[PDB]
């Protein structure tokens, strides 16, 4: 069969994705796409306001760099959204459907925007 | 316990020239003679392939050992040759008086047609084409001093020629050696390591200790040539000797009495550059020598021929042996004995790795008096023995598919190293592809991003000194502890191994020899420029051994061969699918990535090494414009090609106007490279019968019949020319710019 | 090309009034790399330089940009489908193996171009190249010497 | 001859395992099941990368396309003389057995074989292009 | 699925059969050669296009022709 | 002149190009001795330079604003002024040549056609016969022209293969 290794075949791996919200069956896609959005979310905001074209401006840095994490987040969701309807067009996991990833989507808007929101809440 | 002893065969072959003219005779195939002009291409390109002409291995042994006779034949002549025109047609006497103002020259042309102005005025009352070869510093080096020592090391090197050439054919038509004999490898390794590097290095260090460095002594004291001492009176007088070096007197009791401490005069450990004439410590190079005799001399007593002592190398191979590697090396000592084409793929491998240490170590620590002044030879040596590497790496890929494709046996390899590297091979090349991409985007779109920045008028935006930094802090952190190695870690060495680490400049003659060099943000870019096309090499030869026997797309690719064109249009397509083809993309990608590390070089030391020395400070040929122009695609345009293309394209109506014709030739060649690789033998085959068509109406159409060159042919006629013309347009470039400025 | 670079070149000696030098220097080919080529190129590729950039930085960035679609031409023209379709089958194994990304999958399976494709790709490559290349640079030539 | 009938339970050969074996397609589309017997353990290279040891008596591997399988099969067959046999099988367990179709290899002739795909005439004699124009798709002379 | 054509110049020397890495081709009883024997293709939606039997045939012009047609994932020679 | 230009034994910039090529010459020669082998060198190439700017003025060339020498190819101009050394004379000196060479290659091709192994004949030339047409050829013209007057010279239309139209 397959090369058996450690990483890909190990219990200490398997369990710690089985924890991930993407592998938590018995959630709802809706609240699975919030849990989601919010970590990348979060995220998102660093690097854009740190190394931004108005990173020296004293601040206006956050609020541009928030501001362009946020415009990025609703692309992502696009991108869900569309993957979705291409996808699924006509299975254990209700995500991997065309009415649970619809719903994942919407989630993941929800989710990112709330996370690019609470991390400028963090800065000021 | 098979003993090791001399075997060979008697008169294994007759010397006849009935087989010089019957071409082919080495192949069934080709033996029949041609009928398509196919069959001319095929007699040189298979002449070589030994493996190929007979499943014989004792044959195919005894073919190798006596071709490197001829190797070894051809290479006295070209050095007899060096050594004769210097002799002959060199201003090297006149250039021992006045080292530091008269260019060195070897080669002269007769005066036809006009081509006299090459022969430049390049001092001493004499016309010739400057070398770069650097052989004048090494000539000085070992203590030459006349043109009758140079012309009597010609003679013996003809007589060398003969020998090889003798040597070869008694060892292939009078005294073959038998297979068993060549596989004795413990006592190679034995007499290789002890024998040729061992004994080779302790003879050198003989001629330093008693030759070059009593003359050079006096050299650098300013006597004149003329009136040195021979090299003979001061072998046999000891009082001479003892006047330059006083333990001499002691004769050699102080080697036996172990008082090793009494040759403390001429076996030196200063490190650093002789001031005088800006290379190494003659003294120093002694004591390496010797050091080296001893480490190697031990080095060879390590295997067991025929005495028990020793190792066995099959028994250190079969006991390491892990719990993540299966079996481990077992069955590599049966590969590594029976395969010619697994032996090369090693040697060629670390061959060209070191060709391309020697070059980055004989820069930054010249080994020869005036090597490093003399700028020409500087920049030609470390570009030489660049493309030497270069060329030998992608060799011993090539030679390591053909292992794999005709070597190969799956009974012998079961569950071993090689084993198991072949049974996860998609999971090293996706890797390594993915390594690839990061590093090209992390790499060259730095420069991208700065280019955009720097055309848009936002230079802060740009990743720079004066701007968002990129500082190689782990090269720098080097560069100090080399710096300070003498007083805590070496303590017993004066200076610092090189002057690139730190501390004051060495100048010689007015002209910088060696500097402290800095690594900047254009260093660290430059630097991760070379880690990713270095990666990609590995990532074309390394995916071709892999994937030479089978993949996923042509699952019997063994059967196919080593080289063939493609298994046809299905599929989708499967062009250059042959482990052939990924050496032939793998020589792209080689010449792509040492292309820049040559220019790396150039400008760096242009920018801040090279220079003239003066009252004020040293002022660099560039003027240090490496540091804010080298991070933009466009400076090196600019800064760096078109600028410096100056000499090149002005050399018309001076001795520099061979390198502007070479220039344009060059250019012409790699262009005329670009209608092979971008065409197919299709359209070339339907010419052709237009072609025979004109010739068979007039009666005047060869009995061979014209052929368009085979696809692979089309490929290898194509990376040849593709190779030759952009090398030499750099070469070129680069003499007639460092000749004129340097 | 050689068509153009013929009357660029005799129309801007005749411009700047020296038409002895087309003459003279015409009549050999290190002149039209010397003299054509490498004169001309001065302020173009002074457009932007690490100490400020002026209008011609456009052309300067377009002559550039020029380059790099030309040299990515070659690698259409030069490397050939079985390569790359073998290449391809590696990033197939790697993104059905790789957690969390697996999760995700494409509808087209990935394959190389065509043998066809790639000769069209290469040269379309090759030929916007081609223009952009002289185009940024017949502009900015003549435009800084006179305009 | 009759046709075969697959075993899933035969024994397989002892490899290790590697990473040039089954993808998502054969849980999806289709893969291939190939068997033979052996007189005695021997090694052989497999069409994926890797050497693997065939049991004594009956074999069976999967792969993932037809190609490796008949490329296993000529090794097979060229070197340790032995007459394997592979089936298409696919994701809801139907069974698809082929080559030999007939029990007998296609380079030996046999009879009850009709011809398939042959034209009575030579690649001259077809009809120009234009003469098989607007016929509903591109259709090349030697169709018609 | 691509198209495989068998000319009546075939002498039915079965090279192409064994070429043939797909078992795409067979050999069937013949009248109009001296071996009695012609080539056949019942099994065209495995063929892959590799074009292997046409370098296996002797005749002139081939006997065997392959017309590249419509892709799949059989005729693309995809395992995924 | 001929289309403008003018003698370059009466042009201005004809002589002027002249001393610029000496100059330089004369240059390089005083950093050496007076009889020393580099001195030497220099005078001769001096004297090989003055030789061929007289030559060519001797030789009636025309010189255009350049002041070099340029050729004039219509049989007319040439035959009418005295040029025809420049282009037209040449022209059948390199036919002469061209053809015999090409005849030559083409009689032995036909020799060896006749020979049991034609192809062993081409790799391994026959010397004793190649040299045997390579004096006859000095006749080409008159054999070539004899060949074409008795229709030997090309193959019949129905011995050429050709593809299929
Ligand atoms: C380093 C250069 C080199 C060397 C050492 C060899 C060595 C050899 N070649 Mg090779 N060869 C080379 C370059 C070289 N070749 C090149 C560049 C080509 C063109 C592609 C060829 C083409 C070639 C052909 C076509 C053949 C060889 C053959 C040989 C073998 C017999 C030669 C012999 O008896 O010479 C005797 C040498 C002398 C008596 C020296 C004096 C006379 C010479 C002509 C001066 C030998 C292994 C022959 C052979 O048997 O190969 C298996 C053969 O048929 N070579
Ligand atoms: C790597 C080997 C090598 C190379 C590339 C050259 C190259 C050259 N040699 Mg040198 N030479 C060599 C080895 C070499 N030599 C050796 C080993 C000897 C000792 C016998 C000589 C002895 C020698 C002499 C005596 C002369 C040269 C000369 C020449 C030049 C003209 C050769 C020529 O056209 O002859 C004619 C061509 C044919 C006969 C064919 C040329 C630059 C000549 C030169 O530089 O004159 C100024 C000259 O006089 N060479
Ligand atoms: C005059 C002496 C002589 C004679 C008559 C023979 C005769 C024979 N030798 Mg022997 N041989 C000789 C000397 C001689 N050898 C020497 C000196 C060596 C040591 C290198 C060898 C090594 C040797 C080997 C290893 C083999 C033979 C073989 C042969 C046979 C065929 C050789 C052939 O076809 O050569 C014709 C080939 C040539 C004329 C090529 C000459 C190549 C030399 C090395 C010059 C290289 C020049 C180099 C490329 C220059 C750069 C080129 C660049 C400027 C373009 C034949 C029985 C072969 C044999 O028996 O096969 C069954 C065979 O395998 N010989
Ligand atoms: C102390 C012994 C000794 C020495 C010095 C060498 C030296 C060499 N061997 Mg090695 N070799 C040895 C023992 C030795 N070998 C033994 C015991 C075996 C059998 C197991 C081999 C088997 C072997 C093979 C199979 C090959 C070599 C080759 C070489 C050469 C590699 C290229 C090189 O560096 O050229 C450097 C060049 C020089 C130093 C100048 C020329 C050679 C000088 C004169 C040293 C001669 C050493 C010689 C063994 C002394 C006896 C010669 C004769 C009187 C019997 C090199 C000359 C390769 C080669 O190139 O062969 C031609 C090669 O193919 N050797
Ligand atoms: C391989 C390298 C090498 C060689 C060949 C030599 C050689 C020499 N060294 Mg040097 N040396 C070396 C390395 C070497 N050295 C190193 C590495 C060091 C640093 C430790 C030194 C340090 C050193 C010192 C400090 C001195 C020398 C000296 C000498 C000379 C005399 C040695 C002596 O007393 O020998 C004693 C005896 C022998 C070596 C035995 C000789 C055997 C002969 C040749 C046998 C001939 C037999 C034959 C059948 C007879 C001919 C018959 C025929 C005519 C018919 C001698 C020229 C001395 C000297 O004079 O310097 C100027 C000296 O003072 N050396
Ligand atoms: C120690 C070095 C070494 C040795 C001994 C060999 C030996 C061999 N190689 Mg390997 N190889 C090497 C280095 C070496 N290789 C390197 C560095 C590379 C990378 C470029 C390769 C790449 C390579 C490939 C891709 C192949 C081999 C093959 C072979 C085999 C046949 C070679 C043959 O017939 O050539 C005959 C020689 C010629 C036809 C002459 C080539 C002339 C070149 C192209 C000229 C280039 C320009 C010139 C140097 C300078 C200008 C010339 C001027 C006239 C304009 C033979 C066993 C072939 C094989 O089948 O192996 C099993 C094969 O396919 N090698
Ligand atoms: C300038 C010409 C050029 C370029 C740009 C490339 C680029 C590439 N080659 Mg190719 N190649 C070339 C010439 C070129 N090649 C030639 C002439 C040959 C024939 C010898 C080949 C032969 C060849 C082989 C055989 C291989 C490559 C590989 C690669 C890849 C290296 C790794 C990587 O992904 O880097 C990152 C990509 C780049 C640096 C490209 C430019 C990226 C820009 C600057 C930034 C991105 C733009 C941004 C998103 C904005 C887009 C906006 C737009 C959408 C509107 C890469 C795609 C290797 C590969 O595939 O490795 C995985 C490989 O195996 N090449
Ligand atoms: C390649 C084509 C070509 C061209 C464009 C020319 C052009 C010219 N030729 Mg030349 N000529 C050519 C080929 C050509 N010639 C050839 C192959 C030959 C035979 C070897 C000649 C023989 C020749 C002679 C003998 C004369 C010219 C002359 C001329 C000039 C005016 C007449 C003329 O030919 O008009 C256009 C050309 C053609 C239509 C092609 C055929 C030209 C024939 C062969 C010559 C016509 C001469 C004409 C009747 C002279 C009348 C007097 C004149 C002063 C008006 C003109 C510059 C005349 C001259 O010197 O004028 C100053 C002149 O006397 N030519
Ligand atoms: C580093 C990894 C060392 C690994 C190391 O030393 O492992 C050590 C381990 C050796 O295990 P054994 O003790 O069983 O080996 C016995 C040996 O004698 C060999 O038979 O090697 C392996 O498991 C092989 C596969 C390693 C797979 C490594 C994957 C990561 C590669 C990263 C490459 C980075 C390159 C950076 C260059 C500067
Ligand atoms: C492997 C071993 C190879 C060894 C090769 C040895 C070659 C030696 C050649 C030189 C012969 O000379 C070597 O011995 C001479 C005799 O003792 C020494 O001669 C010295 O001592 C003599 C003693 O009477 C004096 O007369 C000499 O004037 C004095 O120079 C040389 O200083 C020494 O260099
Ligand atoms: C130009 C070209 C050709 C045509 C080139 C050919 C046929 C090679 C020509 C070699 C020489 C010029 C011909 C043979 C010369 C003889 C040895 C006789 C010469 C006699 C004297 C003049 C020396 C191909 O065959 C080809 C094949 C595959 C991909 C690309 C191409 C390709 O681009």
């Amino acid at each position: 069969g397959m090369l058996e290794t450690p990483v890909t075949s190990a219990p200490i791996v398997a369990t710690y994705l089985s924890n991930l919200p993407a592998y938590r069956t018995g959630v709802a896609p809706v609240l699975r796409g919030v849990e989601i959005g919010l970590a990348h979310g979060f995220l998102l905001a660093g690097p854009f306001i740190k190394l931004g074209p108005l990173r020296n401006v004293p601040e206006t840095a956050e609020i541009a760099g928030s501001l362009s994490a946020a415009g990025l987040v609703l692309i992502l969701a696009l991108c869900l959204s569309i993957y979705g309807s291409a996808q699924f067009q006509s299975a254990r996991d209700p995500l991997f459907s065309a009415d649970g990833w619809s719903e994942f989507a919407a989630g993941f808007l929800v989710g990112g925007e709330a996370g690019v929101a609470w991390a400028y809440v963090c800065t000021q | 316990a098979k003993k090791v002893k001399i075997a060979v065969d008697r008169n294994p072959v007759e010397t006849s020239f009935e087989k010089w003219a019957k071409p082919g005779h080495f192949s069934r195939t080709l033996s029949k003679g041609p009928n398509t002009t196919t069959w001319i291409w095929n007699l040189h390109a298979d002449a070589h392939d030994f493996d190929s002409h007979t499943s014989d291995l004792e044959e195919i042994s005894r073919k190798v050992f006596s071709a490197h006779f001829g190797q070894l034949g051809i290479i006295f002549i070209w050095l007899s040759g060096m050594y004769f025109h210097g002799a002959r047609f060199s201003n090297y006497e006149a250039w021992l008086s006045d080292p530091t103002h008269i260019k060195p020259s070897a080669q002269v042309v007769w005066p036809i047609v006009g081509q006299e102005i090459l022969n430049g005025d390049v001092g001493g009352g004499f016309q010739g084409i400057q070398i770069t070869s650097g052989f004048f510093q090494l000539w000085r080096a070992s203590g030459i001093t006349s043109e009758l020592q140079l012309y009597t090391t010609a003679i013996g090197g003809l007589v060398m020629a003969a020998a090889m050439f003798f040597a070869g054919w008694f060892h292939y038509h009078k005294a073959a050696p038998k297979l068993e004999w060549f596989q004795n490898v413990e006592s190679m390794l034995n007499h290789h390591l002890g024998g040729l590097l061992g004994l080779g290095s302790l003879a050198w260090a003989g001629h330093q200790i008693h030759v070059s460095l009593p003359v050079n002594k006096l050299l650098d004291a300013g006597v004149d040539p003329k009136e040195i001492p021979l090299p003979h009176d001061l072998l046999l007088n000891r009082a001479i000797m003892a006047d330059l070096y006083p333990s001499f007197a002691k004769g050699i009791a102080p080697f036996f009495t172990l008082n090793w401490s009494e040759y403390s005069d001429f076996l030196t450990f200063k490190g650093g550059l002789n001031p005088v004439t800006g290379g190494l410590w003659l003294s120093d190079t002694a004591h390496h020598h010797v050091a080296i005799a001893v480490l190697f001399l031990v080095a060879g007593h390590m295997y067991r021929t025929n005495w028990g002592i020793g190792h066995s190398m099959k028994e250190i191979l079969e006991a390491h042996r892990g719990p993540f590697t299966g079996e481990g090396h077992v069955g590599l000592y049966e590969i590594l004995t029976t395969s010619w084409h697994a032996q090369l793929a090693i040697n060629l491998a670390l061959f060209g790795s070191l060709s391309i240490i020697v070059a980055h170590h004989m820069y930054a620590m010249p080994p020869y008096p005036y090597l490093a002044t003399d700028y020409g030879t500087q920049l030609s040596l470390f570009t030489h023995h660049t493309w030497i590497g270069g060329f030998c790496i992608v060799g011993a890929g090539a030679h390591a598919a053909i292992f794999m494709v005709r070597d190969y046996d799956p009974t012998n390899n079961y569950n071993n190293l090689l084993d198991r590297v072949i049974r996860h091979r998609d999971a090293i090349i996706s890797h390594l592809n993915w390594v690839c991409i990061f590093l090209g985007f992390h790499s060259f779109g730095l420069y991208i991003h700065n280019d955009t920045m720097s055309a848009l008028g936002r230079p802060q935006d740009m990743f720079s000194d004066t701007a968002i930094q990129l500082q190689p802090v782990f090269a720098q952190w080097i560069q100090n502890t080399h710096f300070l190695a003498p007083q805590l870690t070496a303590p017993n060495a004066l200076a610092a191994t090189s002057l690139t680490w730190g501390g004051d400049l060495v100048a010689v003659g007015g002209k910088v020899a060696m500097m402290p060099i800095s690594l900047g943000t254009s260093d660290f870019m430059v630097h991760h420029i070379h880690a990713f096309t270095i990666h990609v090499t590995v990532l074309i030869l390394l995916k071709g051994v892999l994937f030479a026997r089978s993949s996923r797309l042509i699952p019997d690719k063994a059967n196919l061969g080593f080289r063939f064109p493609c298994d046809g249009p299905g599929r989708g397509g499967t062009c250059q699918v042959s482990a052939w083809d990924h050496v032939f993309l793998g020589l792209f990608w080689m010449y792509n990535s040492l292309s820049i590390v040559i220019f790396h070089f150039s400008w760096k030391m242009q920018s801040d090494v090279w220079g003239t020395v003066t009252a004020s400070g040293v002022s660099h040929i560039t003027g240090g414009n490496f540091a804010q122009s080298a991070n933009t695609i466009n400076g090196w345009l600019r800064d760096f090609l078109w600028a410096q293309s100056s000499q090149v394209i002005q050399s018309y109506g001076s001795a520099l106007s061979a390198y502007g014709l070479i220039f344009l030739g060059a250019h012409f060649v790699w262009a005329f490279s670009l209608m092979f690789l971008f065409s197919g033998r299709g359209y070339w085959q339907e010419l052709i019968e237009s072609i025979v068509w004109a010739h068979n109406k007039l009666k005047v159409a060869p009995a061979i019949q014209p052929r368009a060159l085979s696809i692979t042919q089309g490929r290898a006629v194509g990376v040849a020319h593709y190779l030759l013309g952009g090398i030499a347009t750099t070469w070129s470039f680069f003499l007639a710019r460092i000749i004129s400025v340097g | 090309g050689w068509v153009t670079f013929y009357w660029h070149w005799k129309h801007l000696t005749l411009w700047q009034g020296n038409v002895a030098q087309f003459d003279e220097s015409s009549t050999y080919l290190m002149g039209w790399l010397r003299d054509y080529l490498w004169l001309n190129s001065s302020q173009l590729i002074n457009g932007y330089n690490p100490f400020g950039m002026n209008s011609l930085s456009v052309w300067a960035w377009t002559f550039l940009f020029g380059h790099l679609i030309y040299a990515t031409g070659f690698m259409f023209l030069i490397s050939w489908r079985g390569y790359w379709q073998e290449l391809i089958e590696t990033l197939v194994w790697a993104h059905e193996k790789t957690p969390l990304a697996n999760l995700v999958y494409w509808k087209d399976k990935p394959v190389a171009l065509s043998i066809v494709q790639a000769r069209l790709v290469g040269l379309a490559h090759f030929s916007v190249g081609y223009i952009f290349t002289y185009a940024a640079f017949l502009i900015a030539s003549t435009s800084g010497r006179f305009g | 001859w009759t046709v075969p009938t697959l075993n899933p339970d035969t024994p397989s050969p002892i490899f290790g395992g590697s990473t040039g074996g089954l993808l998502r397609k054969a849980q999806t589309e289709e893969f291939y099941v190939i068997t033979w017997e052996a007189k005695k353990e021997q090694i052989f290279e497999m069409p994926t990368g890797g050497a693997a040891i065939m049991r004594q008596g009956p074999n069976l591997l999967k792969f993932g396309k037809k190609e490796q399988c008949l490329a296993l099969t000529t090794q097979l067959r060229n070197k340790f003389k032995l007459t394997p046999c592979f089936y298409r099988v696919f994701p809801d367990g139907k069974v698809q057995y082929l080559h030999p179709a007939d029990g007998v290899y296609p380079e030996k002739v046999n009879a009850g074989r009709v011809g398939a795909n042959q034209n009575m005439r030579r690649i001259g004699q077809n009809v120009n292009p234009i003469k098989v124009k607007f016929s509903g798709r591109m259709m090349s002379p030697a169709e018609i | 699925a691509h198209i495989v054509k068998i000319y009546d110049t075939c002498i039915g020397c079965t090279q192409c059969v064994r070429a043939c890495p797909l078992d795409v081709l067979e050999m069937v009883p013949w009248d109009g050669c001296k071996a009695s024997q012609m080539a056949s293709a019942p099994r065209t939606e495995d063929c892959v296009g590799c074009k292997r039997c046409e370098t296996a045939c002797p005749t002139d012009f081939l006997s065997v022709r392959v017309y590249l047609g419509s892709e799949s994932t059989r005729s693309m020679g995809l395992s995924y | 002149d001929i289309a403008g230009l003018t003698p370059c034994s009466e042009s201005k910039a004809y002589a002027k190009l002249e001393k610029k090529e000496l100059k330089t010459l004369e240059k390089r020669l005083k950093q050496y001795e007076a009889d020393s082998a580099p001195a030497v060198a220099l005078k001769a190439t001096m004297e090989r330079t003055k030789a061929r700017f007289a030559n060519y003025a001797k030789a009636g060339l025309l010189c255009g604003n350049d002041g070099l020498p340029h050729l004039i190819a219509d049989p007319g101009l040439a035959l009418k002024y005295g040029h025809a050394g420049e282009v037209f004379i040449p022209t059948f000196g390199f036919l002469y040549v061209a053809g015999y060479i090409g005849y030559v290659g083409r009689q032995y091709l036909i020799a060896v056609k006749g020979e049991a192994k034609p192809t062993d004949k081409e790799i391994i030339i026959d010397v004793p016969l190649a040299t045997k047409l390579a004096w006859q050829g000095a006749g080409w013209p008159l054999a070539a022209v004899q060949e074409l007057q008795r229709g030997t010279l090309l193959e019949k239309e129905e011995n050429i293969t050709v593809s299929p139209r």
